[PDB]
């Protein structure tokens, strides 16, 4: 069957800043900023537009070895970034792929908000564990306020 | 499929500049990186420079010296070079390749080729000299001083195959080129005529040698 | 830059037998990340191995990659009349990225002497002021020989130009064209116009000449 899950966070940077830094530069960013959480990233095919292939490694001490993730839309005016977890981690037994959508929207502080959307793809009747949907959450914020932190840290990067 | 067509020949004088395109096909184009590498028969292969169209910028190679100028148009999908300050050393093929990944970057897909030949040269047809002996005896011509190159030459109007060699043809030091065509037959023998055409100059001629 | 190093420059081998291509690295390549083309005369470089082990698709299988760090090979487990070509080796591992200068694989048959003939200027030639003397070689191998030119006994150097042929499709042997180059004052100054051939197909240099006069 096919679970949906969605989740809004918040982030007092704006919108145009956070999308470069977050989505266009997340992968040169996260081994940075978070290198308990993401040990390398590493592109296997493309530019990092749609049909971009990349291999997401974990430091030791992981949950899973690595993780790979197709690119499917990087919408510029609209801050909307698409991308699917098709092989490795949570990949296999029961769970086929991992189909994410991400919007950021600009909120009336200056700030922005993120629509976090999380379409699971599972095997017949069955059904995801609360851990999993659970790690995902964790794993988002803590990207967001570790390049949340450089970005306040660094006032010229992004802008 | 994926296809990358490069432009055509050029001849440039020296100190001009070049710009060659090549379309993609076959894929989004914004998706891949595109290189541009020069392939001169002195050395083996170099990498010029390189453009992003997803991240809107460029890393060029050293040995160069921005003289490479990488520029794109995505609406019809063809990547840009131009070599600016051409000299003789310019001389060369080169090739456009998309990189597989922006980390794994193996050039996955390659253009044809395009040739670019900067001397300083008139379009000049050939001299065709004869070349023969003062069980098995050789005749040849000797196709020499012109310039571009080549020159196709065949032995009694294509009726002659057997045991013919014409080489490639060396650039001499005045800047023209020169080639021999040559042929091995019976001592007991008959006419044997070469045809020589240089088609930049319409420069036909056929030579008889004995 | 990691500096690519092939070996050997020319590999000659016979359709069927085993070919093994080396590629050595200046520094240490990481995760492996070579990759190796192949490229034809007047063609564009086609991938093969990449990933140091990994086929691109429509490789077939005798192409075989291997190696680690500092030390590269690709393997032709059985060469056929396609496979005989220039080979490259490309690291992608450390920025900027770099090639190789190319490995050629060469077909190989039993060594063949030259037969070598001379060509006099022709009384055309010398009516514009220049003199061409043409020796040629034909139907040799190995492609290594040494080409002489000789006047009045004088060694002459830095004043030809030689050519060869690729190797031929049905007998895999090899063609030279060395042209002496003279202006017609010197053509007429001398007599004895000689082109002497070493050859490891030859015991002894065989050496062609003619006399201006007597021609």
């Amino acid at each position: 069957g096919v679970f949906n899950y969605e989740t809004e966070t918040t982030s007092v940077i704006p919108a145009a800043r956070l999308f470069k830094a977050f989505i266009l530069d997340g992968d040169n960013l996260f081994p940075k900023v978070a290198p308990q959480a993401i040990s390398s990233v590493e592109n296997i095919e493309g530019n990092g537009g749609p049909g971009t292939i990349k291999k997401i490694s974990f430091p030791e001490g992981l949950p899973f070895k690595y993780v790979k993730d197709r690119v499917d839309e990087v919408d510029h005016t609209n801050f909307k970034y698409n991308y699917s977890v098709i092989e490795g981690g949570p990949i296999g037994d029961t769970l086929e792929k991992i189909s994410n959508e991400i919007k950021i929207v600009a909120t009336p502080d200056g700030g922005s908000i993120l629509k976090i959307s999380n379409k699971y793809h599972t095997k017949g009747d069955h059904e995801v564990k609360a851990e999993q949907v659970k790690a995902s959450k964790e794993m988002g914020e803590t990207l967001l306020r570790a390049v949340e932190s450089y970005l306040l840290a660094h006032s010229d990067a992004y802008n | 499929q994926v296809q990358l067509v490069q432009s055509g020949a050029e001849v440039k004088k020296p100190g001009a500049s070049v710009k060659v395109s090549c379309k993609a096909s076959g894929y989004t184009f914004i998706s891949y990186n595109i290189f541009w590498v020069r392939q001169a028969t002195g050395q083996g292969l170099d990498w010029m420079g390189w453009m992003n169209p997803f991240r809107n910028n460029a890393g060029y190679a050293q040995k160069f010296q921005g003289r490479v100028t990488v520029t794109w148009d995505t609406s019809i999908s063809t990547a840009y070079m131009e070599l600016s300050s051409l000299s003789s050393e310019d001389t060369a093929i080169y090739y456009c390749a998309r990189e597989h990944g922006s980390s794994w970057g193996f050039f996955d897909y390659w253009g044809q080729g395009t040739l670019v030949t900067v001397s300083s040269a008139s379009t000049k047809g050939p001299s065709v000299f004869p070349l023969a002996p003062c069980s098995t005896a050789a005749l040849g011509c000797l196709v020499k001083d012109y310039f571009p190159e080549p020159v196709t030459v065949s032995w009694n109007s294509g009726a002659l195959t057997s045991g013919v060699h014409t080489f490639p043809a060396v650039l001499q030091s005045s800047g023209l080129y020169s080639l021999s065509s040559v042929v091995t037959v019976p001592s007991s023998s008959k006419t044997y005529t070469c045809n020589v055409d240089h088609k930049p100059s319409n420069t036909k001629v056929d030579k008889r040698v004995e | 830059e990691i500096v690519l190093t092939q070996s050997p420059g020319t590999l000659s081998l016979s359709p069927g037998e085993r070919a093994t291509l080396s590629c050595r690295a200046s520094q240490s390549v990481s995760s492996s990340y070579l990759a190796w083309y192949q490229q034809k005369p007047g063609q564009a470089p086609r991938l093969l191995i990449y990933g140091a082990s990994s086929r691109a698709t429509g490789i077939p299988d005798r192409f075989s990659g291997s190696g680690s760090g500092t030390d590269f090979t690709l393997t032709i487990s059985r060469l056929e009349p396609e496979d005989f070509a220039v080979y490259y080796c490309q690291q992608y591992g450390s920025s900027p990225w770099t090639f190789g200068q190319g490995t050629k694989v060469e077909i190989k048959r039993t060594v063949a002497a030259p037969s070598v003939f001379i060509f006099p200027p022709s009384d055309e030639q010398l009516k514009s002021g220049t003199a061409s003397v043409v020796c040629l070689l034909n139907n040799f191998y190995p492609r290594e020989a040494k080409v002489q030119w000789k006047v009045d006994n004088a060694l002459q150097s830095g004043n030809s130009q030689e050519s060869v042929t690729e190797q031929d499709s049905k007998d895999s042997t090899y063609s030279l064209s060395s042209t002496l180059t003279l202006s017609k004052a010197d053509y007429e100054k001398h007599k004895v116009y000689a082109c002497e051939v070493t050859h490891q197909g030859l015991s002894s240099p065989v050496t062609k000449s003619f006399n201006r006069g007597e021609c």
